[PDB]
């Protein structure tokens, strides 16, 4: 830390590479993002907690749920600009694959190419490393869904459900209570609200039709990306407890 | 602090990019600018700055396309680069195709122009925040921060005494149903006056104001037309 | 030259003559035209010999690059064990057979390899190719890459080369929707032999390659034609 | 951004000088000494071989007096490593002039070419200067025998006798006190030994040491260099008269 | 320009003529058209001698550099991919039909390159203007697994068929045997004799005219 | 090679000496002469003589390059450059312009300079002739005896074949190459306005300009 | 200046501390990967565990995905251990070389040439100060053209020695002793009639070494082996059903 | 702004970064070169390693060309990039001139490359010293290239750790007319005395020129006969 934490291209005497763990505390002070697999389709979640005091944003304008190829959900938790740079690069790779192969890019190599693009910035004097943790998901019928989480400095890791953001420790401990791989996707929306109401540090409280927004890729969406229509959110807002 | 400030690359031990947090407060020194979104109109007003009582008031409101206008607040030189970029973008789209540029897509096209000046170390973040107010098929207001970020609002304020003007807007929910622009333009002008310092210059015919709406292309409010609006503000 | 591809019930069969003629002179007999790209798909190459060979070299490089790229990380199919002649009637029928690396996780689709060509020879390059191989999703399939990079999936059969026109209607008649391996071999053998009897681009021996779900078998046949009329 | 890591090698000092050139001059003030001498017969260059070991070949080579062209040659004093960069460069210059104008390059024109490149590094580029300066003696049909002394700064000067290197003052003093305007070749050679012996405060040279060369144009620019054997006679002659 | 080569039981044999022509006339009767690529592979070529001679030099030294960075003996297929990519880039301008044969971890393999970049593995071949004449006698007499001695004199007949029947090829024949251990390159091998030999008649010393004689002695 | 600026270059090898010869014409068009001093034989080195024949623009332009690189090689070497190293350089220089050729047909003539002991008290040894001939794209047509290029290449081949004998001394070799050149230039109407035979030995170099027919 | 932060600048003792620090970065993951070389057979092991990094460790990750073993071509495989991003970047560079070598030379790259080419780039990092070393040390196995096994290890410092029983991880200081000792038992056994006994002489030898280098129990779901022996020459990951079969040869 | 020299003149007029590179060269295994009447010997000691390593897989004495060997003493990573770049020059030279490159021009070319990294920006000087030996038409040669880039002509030299007394040992045991067989005897002895814990077998290396024979590296069978004395 004694001058070894200035540039991303220097190793500290204890081997740990600074300027990257500082990013990790940048994303961990950002709005949380959630993504877990069910027996019908992946359901994601983004709780825009930092946008509660503003009271001026359009109701459901802000959205961190992006899709590529109409069958791959990409959500992030970090700098909303740096991540948006990657999505356009994720879309570029998907386009580049189709121009060559007549086929949507398989997810397991989309996360590989994105992991290299994100990591390529952690190798230079000048370049500023990205400050975004990327969650990528896709569901198929012959093979069930799968979730990858591309942290800063590469490290694409396959999950069965992940939370990244400020309270990711208090969300994981509540998600692992139930094996959601056997839980339906319609009734999993109710469950994640109970976590948002409780595990969120009073940022969201009973007025969250706008702060939190999310989407699935499930059978009722024909295994294609789809934001949940508002007529399904409110039945899932039967959160009246105590 | 002293070490984690020199370049726009180093992250503070709390993960904060100081050199874009510092440029994010250059907008906090520009004069106030207020945008109000009606059901089918958008009203943008900004306070021009006079450096001396001989100088002409500085221009605050800029026209981008037929139905797109902005109101910068920050470093004037940096904004002039962005207006030229936006103007050359709406025109090219109206040339390559025959449509009007998608305002949502145009904001993203300028929101990542902020970004490319943040990854590198030979560049600096733009010191200017914009107020992209437009009517594509529905009224909409955008705002771009010096760090790559943009949001769709229902009302804004920029910098100087924006907290004072926001209080007026935060407590006014009428603006959605505020048809009869007369009733809406007063709401914005009252908001701009709120930020304006008392025991100082009052809102005069040297404060910018423009509208855009359903069949109302981006137009300035002429001083003869504007003059009576200021009169109802005094009420 | 001539080049055939027939899709039978449980595989695809590729045949070709073996002769590179250079203006009414054969530069060499027994020139390979059924080129292996990957263990599960092969390529029939025609047109200008220089162009086709140098395209195949590029594609093999792409094929290798994309085969190991779409390799999933861990271990798969832990407990699964999904598995399953012509006896020299045609004289001097050489033969050997090799087996795949099954389940098809690593090896890539034929459609993937196919538009490499368009992306590569959408140029001023004269070569017409026929792609045939097995695939995990679309079982057996046969792509015909035309002169300027025009692929269309041929669900029944594909022909190319100079001698194709001489058996265009012979093959359209003898074809059946689901032919067995023996019928397909005889059909594809007689198609080439007839395309050779009446074309001065007739090969020497003819090389027939069969792609199935779990193996590829390759034959070379040394025979001529003698009509009785 | 390596701004903190830069040395600004091309930046003026508070007193209007350049520190990198200031130090480069110091580097060439600790190198072996080189002597230049113009006689009526020809121009004499003689430098001192810094001792390394008796295992040095010292038969067919020495690293102080190189050949730049058939009519130009130099005696280097400074960093031997980057001299070969400038020697090869000046060899290219003297051979490209002959390529364009179909005649050998005048000495005064090669020097300005090799001094422009030497100066260019201390003008722009952020690179270190060439810590090397060498006398460039040569014969040109226009202005006869010439002798030019270069500098890491890039500014040269014509001379009749110069003694750059370590202990140059004690060798310029003897040159200034004994350089007659009109000298014969053998007379100049003896003077070169006298100034080389006195510069390194030795009464007699050793011939496993300082080496000598000259031009003495004989309408064909003979350009001879001494093997050690011929210098004993020069050493013998010095002993007889001194 | 009559070059040929065939595959034998455990070695490759390359044969070539010795004659370079401006087209109406012959330049020299002894031109080494065989070329050393590496110790275990040799190449022979036809076409324009300009592109032909440089390409082999370019190929030999690239192979040698490859054989240094890598620590194994060069592969025959490595040069075929190297040449054909080089020949493919220059669409057809670097006109040089080349046969290169050698041995590697695989069997003794022989490749016939073509000016447009095409290549093919053959058991026996022949290029040049006398290729057709040389290829005929090759086919009439070639067998599989010929002994080195028996296959060596077959090339002698293969070349001599092009020596005699073709105008553009003639002179001595030279052979190279590219066995695994090393090579054997025999520079003269044929071209019989006993014609009317020219009587040497040197003009006497007091001939010529010499208006000027600027004698000088150098040292 | 062009009829424009018609000129030929001839080289021959003796017992222990080599002779290089050329014609001195410089013809502007095909049938129009402008100079008879245009020597096409250049001294690359003490025992490396190159003879350039063809278009005089490319004769001079190539000669500048050859002289610019031989000097660069020798000066960087502190060693005399030998023929077979120089000869291969000329082959690659011509090839580097494969598609914008130097329209010349060079001849390289000069001794080979073996370097065995020659005795218990000697250092260097006897010399070897080393004749060689090229074309515009640089094909090293090395030959143990006479080599020719130019517009009279075909005229010179016939005469040299019928007059050259195996080994000859300096006096004998000069006469044969002179007769092989004078009577070959007299059959060309675009070259041969005066010859320049240059026979050189390990010790001396002889320059003679023959009284050639000027027609 | 005092900036030994540069990737290249020699410290006054002649050392590049960044190389030492990058090597320390590989040890920090405390992931041990072991590969041994036998007769016409080579095997390689990793640990299938999360690299010791900032992110939270294994809770919902499907452990099948977490592997330290990749393959470069159909016949060349590697085990990169280091920072997960660098290891992923190293294989893609490695894959390109073996692919480019094939296209440019018409035959598959040697297992020794691929790592030498890799080291020729890791040197470029070591010498250019504008970038940073990949904190990745990898082990590469394969079969040469003589049907002989090959094992090579490279380091964040460009160094491509190539062993016959190699270990990478945080215990290489003492793992060099056991591996040397445990490999002598197969030398003391001079039966010399092992006909394709890679299954019961080499793979079991490597698993024994891992059980001894680090003193856990090696559950079959937390290790993985890969073998490029002759008669396969394909670098196939050995399935879990027979990995615990060797783990049942504790007897 | 990213290309500025990191090697700058110290106030006392010394390229201090080079002095650091020479410190590390003076701490590596001693390489050694000796030239004789009819050949050149380059020898280095490769410290007795663990039995895990394959000794032949690392060789500090590599070969540049047919008659030009090499050995280094420094960082092994830089030797490979320099050796590989040195072979290109030896091939590029031969692609112009027929003959094999000779040592004097090869050393000058390589030294110009070592000097470049000393001056150019953003890079560090090479941390090694080379001993290029070869056989030419101008006899035998033995050169040494410093990290600074300057090269020296030697008759016998050392570059490794404790080369001060190591080279002093050679001075009293070397003469110009030394037999090549005796040269190897002296080369072994000087390495033997410097190597603490003398076990000079399996941990030594020799490369010989042998009077215009191709450069050959003596395998250990041909070395044990040189360790008797």
């Amino acid at each position: 830390s004694a001058g070894y934490d200035l540039s991303v291209s220097t190793f500290s005497p204890d081997g740990r590479l600074y300027q990257v763990e500082y990013i990790y505390k940048s994303i961990n002070n950002n709005n949380t993002a959630l993504c877990l697999e069910c027996k019908d389709g992946i359901i994601c979640c983004c709780i825009n907690s930092n946008m509660d005091k503003n009271k001026m944003i359009k109701k459901n304008s802000y959205n961190r749920i992006y899709h590529v190829n109409n069958n791959i959900i990409i959500t992030y938790s970090g700098f909303d600009g740096d991540a948006r740079n990657i999505i356009d690069r994720a879309r570029s790779e998907a386009n580049t694959y189709y121009y060559n192969f007549h086929t949507n890019i398989p997810l397991h190599i989309l996360v590989n190419r994105i992991s290299l693009y994100i990591h390529a910035y952690t190798l230079y004097w000048h370049m500023r490393p990205f400050a975004a943790s990327i969650i990528i998901s896709s569901f198929n019928e012959k093979d069930k869904g799968d979730i990858y989480c591309i942290e800063p400095n590469g490290a694409c890791y396959k999950y069965s459900g992940i939370v990244i953001g400020k309270n990711k420790e208090m969300f994981k401990t509540e998600i692992e209570k139930k094996d959601y791989k056997d839980i339906n996707v319609r009734d999993a929306i109710e469950d994640i609200y109970k976590f948002i109401l409780t595990s969120d540090d009073h940022m969201n409280k009973n007025n969250l039709q706008n702060l939190v927004n999310f989407s699935w890729i499930c059978k009722e969406s024909s295994y294609e990306f789809q934001n949940i229509h508002e007529e399904i959110l409110t039945p899932a807002l039967n959160k009246a407890v105590e | 602090r002293n070490l984690y400030d020199t370049d726009n690359i180093i992250y503070s031990p709390e993960g904060r990019l100081y050199q874009v947090e510092y440029a994010s407060e250059a907008i906090k020194q520009g004069t106030c600018a207020v945008a109000i979104k009606s059901k089918d109109y958008v009203v943008v007003s900004g306070l021009k700055k006079c450096i001396s009582k001989l100088s002409f008031p500085q221009e605050k409101i800029f026209k981008i396309d037929d139905y797109i206008g902005i109101s910068m607040s920050g470093i004037t030189s940096d904004a002039k680069v962005l207006t030229k970029f936006m103007q050359n973008e709406c025109l090219s789209h109206k040339f390559l195709y025959n449509e009007n540029i998608n305002i949502e897509s145009l904001v993203r096209s300028v929101a990542d122009k902020y970004q490319k000046n943040t990854q590198k170390s030979s560049k600096r973040a733009f010191g200017v925040g914009l107020m992209i107010a437009a009517y594509h098929n529905e009224p909409c207001i955008f705002e771009t921060r010096p760090n790559g970020s943009y949001f769709e609002y229902d009302a804004l304020s920029f910098g100087a005494r924006s907290h004072a003007s926001k209080t007026y807007l935060e407590k006014n929910l009428h603006l959605f149903e505020e048809c009869s622009l007369e009733e809406l333009i007063l709401h914005c002008l009252k908001a701009l006056k709120c930020s304006l310092s008392s025991e100082s210059e009052l809102t005069i015919s040297n404060t910018a104001l423009a509208v855009v709406g359903k069949n109302h292309p981006w137009q300035e409010i002429s001083s003869l037309q504007l003059e009576e609006y200021l009169s109802k503000v005094k009420m | 030259t001539t080049i055939i591809g027939i899709i039978y019930d449980n595989g695809v069969m590729l045949a070709c003559d073996s002769r590179t003629s250079s203006g009414t002179f054969i530069s060499n007999k027994c020139s390979r035209k059924i080129n292996r790209i990957n263990e599960n798909l092969y390529v029939c190459r025609s047109g200008a010999s220089a162009h086709s060979q140098k395209i195949i070299e590029i594609i093999k490089h792409y094929c290798v690059s994309m085969k190991n790229e779409n390799r999933k990380k861990g271990r798969f199919h832990e407990g699964e064990t999904i598995y399953d002649d012509n006896n020299l009637v045609t004289k001097n029928k050489y033969f050997y057979e090799d087996k795949f690396n099954d389940y098809n996780p690593l090896v890539e689709n034929v459609a993937h390899i196919t538009k490499k060509i368009i992306y590569t020879n959408n140029n001023f390059l004269s070569c017409a190719l026929i792609f045939g191989g097995y695939d995990k999703i679309k079982k057996q399939q046969l792509y015909a890459v035309n002169l300027n990079g025009s692929i269309i999936e041929k669900h029944d059969f594909a022909v190319s080369g100079s001698g194709s026109i001489y058996i265009q209607s012979y093959l359209q008649d003898k074809y059946k929707k689901f032919m067995t391996k023996k019928e397909c071999f005889n059909l594809i053998l007689n198609c080439v032999k007839y395309a050779m009897h009446n074309d001065n681009s007739s090969g020497g021996l003819i090389r027939i390659v069969n792609i199935t779900k779990s193996f590829v078998e390759e034959f070379t046949v040394v025979n001529t034609q003698m009509n009785f009329q | 951004m390596a701004r903190r890591y830069d040395s600004r090698t091309t930046t003026f000092s508070p007193e209007g000088r350049l520190y990198q050139v200031e130090y480069a001059l110091e580097a060439i003030n600790n190198a072996s000494i080189t002597i230049g001498l113009i006689t009526k017969d020809g121009v004499i260059l003689g430098a001192d071989k810094v001792f390394i070991s008796k295992l040095i070949d010292k038969a067919n080579n020495y690293e102080k007096i190189y050949k730049i062209d058939k009519h130009i040659f130099c005696g280097v004093a400074g960093l031997n490593a980057d001299a070969n960069i400038l020697i090869n460069q000046s060899r290219l210059y003297a051979q490209r002039y002959l390529y364009n104008y179909n005649e050998v390059q005048p000495v005064s024109q090669l020097v300005v070419q090799i001094c422009d490149i030497k100066q260019s590094y201390t003008q722009y580029g952020g690179l270190r200067p060439y810590g090397v300066s060498f006398l460039i003696g040569g014969y040109d049909t226009k202005d006869g025998y010439q002798l030019y002394h270069t500098d890491p700064s890039g500014n040269y000067s014509g001379w009749f006798a110069t003694a750059i290197g370590t202990n140059n003052l004690t060798a310029s003093s003897v040159l200034k006190q004994e350089w007659k305007n009109d000298m014969t070749l053998e007379e100049g050679l003896l003077l070169a030994l006298k100034t080389l012996a006195k510069s390194t405060d030795t009464e007699i040279p050793k011939s496993e040491k300082i080496e000598l060369a000259y031009l003495t144009n004989k309408d064909g620019e003979v350009y001879q260099k001494y093997l050690t054997e011929k210098e004993i006679e020069e050493l013998i002659k010095l002993y007889t008269q001194k | 320009t009559t070059i040929c080569g065939l595959v034998c039981q455990n070695a490759v044999i390359l044969g070539a003529d010795t004659r370079a022509t401006e087209g109406p006339i012959v330049a020299d009767k002894n031109c080494s058209k065989l070329h050393y690529i590496s110790k275990n592979i040799w190449c022979a070529g036809a076409g324009v001698a300009g592109d032909l001679e440089h390409t082999t030099l370019w190929l030999q030294h690239n192979v040698e550099l490859h054989r240094l960075n890598t620590n194994t003996q060069p592969r025959v297929s490595m040069c075929v991919s190297r040449l054909t990519q080089e020949l493919f880039k220059y669409q057809g301008y670097k006109v040089c039909a080349i046969v290169l044969g050698g041995v590697d971890v695989n069997g003794p393999q022989l490749y016939g390159i073509h000016p447009h970049g095409s290549s093919c593995l053959l058991p026996f071949t022949a290029l040049g203007s006398g290729s057709l004449n040389a290829m005929a006698v090759l086919e009439a007499k070639y067998r599989d697994n010929m002994t080195i001695e028996e296959g060596k004199n077959l090339v002698c007949e293969a070349i001599c068929a092009g020596i005699f029947n073709d105008l553009g090829s003639g002179g001595n024949v030279d052979i190279c045997v590219i066995t695994k251990d090393s090579y054997q390159h025999i520079r003269p091998y044929k071209e019989p004799n006993m014609r009317l030999y020219h009587l040497p008649h040197p003009t006497i010393y007091p001939k010529g005219t010499t208006p000027i004689l600027s004698e000088k002695i150098e040292y | 090679i062009y009829n424009y600026n018609g000129g030929c270059v001839l080289g021959m090898s003796g017992s222990n000496c080599v002779a290089i010869a050329c014609d001195l014409r410089l013809g502007a068009n095909t049938f129009t002469t402008v100079s008879t001093k245009f020597s096409k034989i250049f001294k690359m080195n003490n025992n490396v003589y190159v003879g350039l024949s063809g278009l005089a623009t490319d004769i001079q332009t190539l000669y500048e390059i050859l002289r610019y690189r031989v000097n660069l090689y020798e000066v960087r070497q502190d060693a005399e450059m030998d023929v077979e190293c120089f000869a291969n350089m000329l082959s690659s220089i011509l090839y580097s312009n494969r598609f914008s050729p130097y329209f010349v047909n060079p001849i390289v003539v000069g001794f080979k300079l073996k370097h065995y002991v020659d005795e218990e008290g000697e250092k260097k040894v006897n010399y070897e002739p080393y004749l060689t001939a090229y074309d515009l794209i640089g094909a090293k047509c090395e030959t143990r005896d006479f080599v020719v290029n130019g517009v009279t290449s075909e005229q010179l081949f016939g005469m040299c074949e019928s007059l050259y004998v195996k080994d000859q001394d300096e006096n004998g070799l000069f006469e044969t190459i002179s007769q092989c050149l004078l009577s070959a230039l007299d059959r060309d109407c675009i070259s041969g306005w005066g010859a320049e035979v240059l026979v050189l030995t390990p010790e001396k170099i002889i320059k003679k300009k023959l009284k050639a027919r000027m027609d | 200046s005092m900036y030994d932060r540069h990737l290249t600048i020699f410290s006054p003792d002649g050392n590049l501390y960044q190389i030492e620090y990058a090597i320390k970065a590989v040890k920090n993951t405390n992931i041990t990967s072991v590969g041994v070389k036998g007769e016409n057979c080579a095997v390689i092991i990793s640990q299938k565990k999360m690299a010791t990094q900032y992110i939270s460790q294994d809770k919902l990750l499907d452990y099948n995905n977490i592997t330290n073993i990749y393959n470069i071509t159909d016949e060349i495989g590697c085990s990169m251990v280091g920072m997960p991003g660098d290891c992923l970047s190293m294989v893609y560079k490695a894959r390109s070389e073996a692919s480019e070598f094939l296209y440019s030379n018409g035959y598959n790259v040697n297992a020794e040439t691929l790592c030498r080419n890799i080291c020729d780039k890791i040197q470029v990092y070591t010498q250019h100060a504008y970038m940073r070393l990949h904190a990745c040390s990898g082990m590469i196995i394969g079969i040469d053209e003589n049907n002989k096994p090959e094992l090579f290890k490279f380091d964040p410092s460009g160094f491509c020695a190539g062993y016959r029983a190699c270990v990478i991880g945080n215990k290489e200081q003492e793992s060099i002793s056991v591996l040397e000792r445990l490999l002598e038992k197969r030398k003391k056994k001079i039966q010399q009639e092992t006909i394709d006994e890679d299954i019961r002489n080499t793979t079991i030898l490597a698993i024994e070494a891992l059980q001894t280098i680090l003193a856990f129990d090696l559950k079959a779901s937390e290790i993985e082996v890969a073998i490029v022996s002759t008669k396969n020459r394909n670098f196939t990951q050995i399935s879990e059903k027979e990995i615990d079969n060797y783990l049942t040869y504790i007897a | 702004e990213y290309s500025f020299s990191l090697t700058t003149f110290s106030p006392t007029g010394k390229l201090v970064q080079i002095e650091y590179a020479l410190n590390r060269v003076s701490s590596s295994s001693p390489a050694l070169g000796i030239r004789a009447k009819n050949g050149v010997i380059i020898a280095t000691e490769k410290k007795s390693p663990n039995e895990l390593i394959e000794e032949n897989s690392i060789f500090k004495i590599q070969q540049i060309s047919e008659h030009i060997g090499i050995v280094y003493a420094g960082m092994p990573g830089d030797f490979r990039v320099l050796l590989k770049r040195a072979r290109k020059e030896a091939i590029r030279y031969s692609l112009q001139y027929g003959s094999e490159i000779l040592v004097k021009e090869l050393v000058k070319i390589i030294a110009s490359i070592v000097q470049e990294f000393t001056q150019t920006g953003g890079v560090r000087p090479f941390g090694l010293s080379l001993l290029i030996c070869g056989v030419d038409v101008y006899g035998y040669h033995l050169y040494q290239i410093d990290p600074s880039g300057c090269y020296f002509n030697w008759m016998a030299t050392c570059v490794g750790k404790d080369y001060q007394n190591n080279m002093s040992f050679l001075e009293k045991r070397y003469n110009k007319d030394i037999e090549i067989e005796d040269a190897i005897h002296t080369a072994i002895l000087t390495l033997k005395e410097s190597y603490e814990g003398v076990l000079n077998e399996k941990n030594i290396e020799i490369g010989v020129a042998y009077d215009n024979k191709p450069f050959k590296i003596l395998t250990q069978n041909e070395i044990k006969d040189y360790l008797i004395e």
